[PDB]
């Protein structure tokens, strides 16, 4: 019967709680922020 | 075959009320530090 498309559905489940995972860590910015052309950081330094 | 359904679906609800007992301590934090006070911890109770 239904065991594995139970079993389909929970992996479509994993997959997309996955995509939401990341999404939901690295997407919390609205817009993309640009670092400044001139590394002026009053001597911090970034490279890195 | 009947009892291997319904361990299936007892496993299931197990796993989907550990995830509403997650759910569930988050709103009670949130009702603790966002409604019964003030939250100085950003997007903790919303963006601002
Ligand atoms: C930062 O360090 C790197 C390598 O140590 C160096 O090339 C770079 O010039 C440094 N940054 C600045 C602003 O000098």
């Amino acid at each position: 019967g239904s065991f594995c498309t139970q079993l389909n559905r929970a992996l479509t489940g994993i997959a997309v709680e996955q995509d939401k995972n990341t999404q939901e860590v690295f997407a919390q910015v609205k817009q993309i922020y640009k670092t400044p052309p001139i590394k002026d950081f009053g001597g911090f330094n970034f490279s890195q | 075959g009947r009892l291997q359904s319904l361990q299936t679906y007892v496993t299931q609800q197990l796993i989907r009320a550990a995830e509403i007992r997650a759910s569930a301590n988050l709103a009670a934090t949130k009702m603790s530090e966002c409604v019964l006070g003030q939250s100085k911890r950003v997007d903790f109770c919303g963006k601002g």
